């Protein structure tokens, strides 16, 4: 399947 | 005016660096730090830099752009749809997985790209950049909008002037979450984004580093709050050029598309260096083209995405749970959980599906109501490790009794967390038939039904699955194995 999927806006830690 | 704003800064740096006042008051920190915040806004000039044109007015540059860096520009129109907002409209029939959308690496803005920028002085020397992507992100974005020859204007003069995220809710939008769990996310982000405003506030005016920046002339909080939700509503993971490691990036053109539900049709492509997306499903000539963001919960799409979606197939519900050190058997579960990869204690989700837990969760569940003898048939001898291997799996229970109580638990559980929330499920109903809400009154409300109902057909899941097997242990069932 994909092998780098791209996930649009994903989540990241802010603090 | 100039020391007047170094004041409150100063005055919302130490604010926000304390520590977290107990969750009690933590509405009241909340409002506080609020209050400080508009001050600090109702004292400045907005966004630093706002462009003359309408949104769609800048659409035809970025395609010109776009284009001339090797991107697809052919097959679809942007329109300004009323429930998403902008998004892509085909105008040609496009088949299901059709490759139709690719956008090569470098029109992209990353991290990388940041570091190579006019603010690689500044995060060569601040922690908080190099540790943190998605904050150097934000301040790419606002050192290249305050740039007018930058590469990147002609993305960044498309990109949306305001957003939904609970950072631009009133204050009273934001009380009808009291008493949930999304509420401490929605403190946590505006606690961080007042923090990192007024440390980065004083960090420009004191490093010299950061003495080219146009940030050095005017950095407001609305161009902080702005920064970070473009980030957070928009941004990606994608492999380095080496393709040795992950970075985060924004991607233009690519990111006008609105999600619906469905897989993941988005990929990169690291032999051509592009971001490449098939299509999910057919797209007719006028219809909108969508794409699956990807498998986050309803509390994630609100906070971090600015939006709420009905039927979120993924939905879920946080449950923190953990071994008590009170137990007699507690050095016994914690060892079978260690050896099973699990942590003692844990917050774990509860799914709106059947079963509402998931494999790591049940694992836990069943060791927290082992008794000592299946503990002990978990730790020795020749069969030890297949059990282990087992934990997860709903066709192998411990014990028809271990079933029945762990089944027993949850729908305890997750019936004295319904009894948390102030309003009820048929309450949140009637509030939202009966009254007319803004967008983001709608959001809230619904995220807090959402949480209830999650919990309601859990509660219902584990009592099926409690009869289930109390009737295979009064039949005296064998045991699959
Ligand atoms: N299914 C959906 N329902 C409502 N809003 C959506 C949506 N999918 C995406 N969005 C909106 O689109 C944003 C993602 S970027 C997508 C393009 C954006 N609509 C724009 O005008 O630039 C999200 O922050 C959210 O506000």
């Amino acid at each position: 399947t994909l092998k780098y999927p791209i996930e649009h806006g994903i989540v990241t830690n802010w603090d | 005016s100039p020391k007047e704003i170094l004041n409150l800064t100063s005055e919302l740096l130490q604010k926000c660096s304390s520590p977290a006042p107990g969750p009690g008051k933590e509405w009241e920190e909340y409002v506080q730090i609020r209050t400080l915040v508009e001050k600090i806004r109702k004292k400045q000039k907005g966004l630093s830099v706002t462009f003359d044109g309408k949104r769609e007015d800048y659409f035809p540059d970025l395609m010109k752009w776009a284009s001339e860096n090797g991107a697809s520009v052919e097959g679809f129109e942007m329109v300004n749809f009323k429930e998403e907002g902008f998004g892509l409209r085909a105008t040609r029939d496009i088949k299901a997985e059709e490759l139709f959308l690719w956008v090569p690496r470098k029109l992209l803005m990353t991290v990388e790209s940041a570091k190579n920028s006019v603010l690689g002085p500044l995060y060569s020397q601040d922690r908080i950049l190099q540790a943190m992507g998605n904050i150097a992100l934000a301040f790419h974005l606002l050192c290249e909008r305050a740039s007018p020859n930058s590469f990147w204007q002609p993305y960044i003069q498309t990109l949306p002037s305001e957003y939904d995220t609970p950072l631009y809710f009133e204050e009273d939008e934001v009380r009808y979450l009291q008493s949930t769990q999304a509420i401490h996310d929605v403190f946590s982000q505006y606690k961080n984004t007042a923090r990192q405003y007024a440390y980065f506030y004083k960090v420009i005016q004191t490093h010299p580093h950061a003495n080219k920046l146009p940030l050095k002339d005017s950095f407001t909080y609305e161009d902080y709050r702005w920064a970070v939700s473009s980030v957070m509503t928009r941004q990606n993971q994608i492999p380095t050029e080496d393709g040795s490691r992950v970075t985060l990036a924004l991607i233009p053109l690519w990111d006008m598309c609105n999600h619906t539900n469905g897989l993941i049709t988005t990929g990169y492509n690291l032999e051509d260096d592009r971001c490449e997306c098939v299509a999910l499903q057919d797209f007719r000539a006028g219809e909108q083209i969508y794409i699956f963001y990807g498998t986050r919960s309803n509390a994630e799409f609100v906070i971090h995405s600015g939006f709420f979606f009905d039927n979120n197939s993924h939905d879920r519900v946080k449950i923190k749970l953990g071994v008590s050190k009170s137990d007699r058997l507690y050095a016994m579960k914690a060892e079978v959980l260690a050896r099973a990869g699990i942590p003692t204690s844990s917050v774990f989700a509860l799914h709106f599906t059947e079963p509402p837990i998931s494999a790591q969760l049940l694992a836990f569940l069943r060791v927290f109501c082992m008794t000592e003898e299946e503990l002990k048939e978990h730790l020795l001898g020749d069969s030890a490790i297949d059990r282990i291997f087992t934990l997860g799996n709903s066709e192998f229970p411990v014990s028809w009794d271990n079933e029945v109580k762990l089944w027993t638990f949850l729908e305890d559980r997750a019936s004295l967390l319904l009894k948390t929330y102030k309003t009820t499920i048929e309450e949140d109903k009637s509030v939202l038939k009966n009254h007319d809400l803004s967008v983001r009154a709608k959001m809230a409300i619904k995220l807090r039904l959402g949480e209830k109902e999650i919990l309601e057909k859990a509660v219902k899941s584990a009592a099926v699955n409690r009869e289930y097997y109390r009737q295979q242990m009064e039949e005296k069932a064998p045991l699959p194995k």
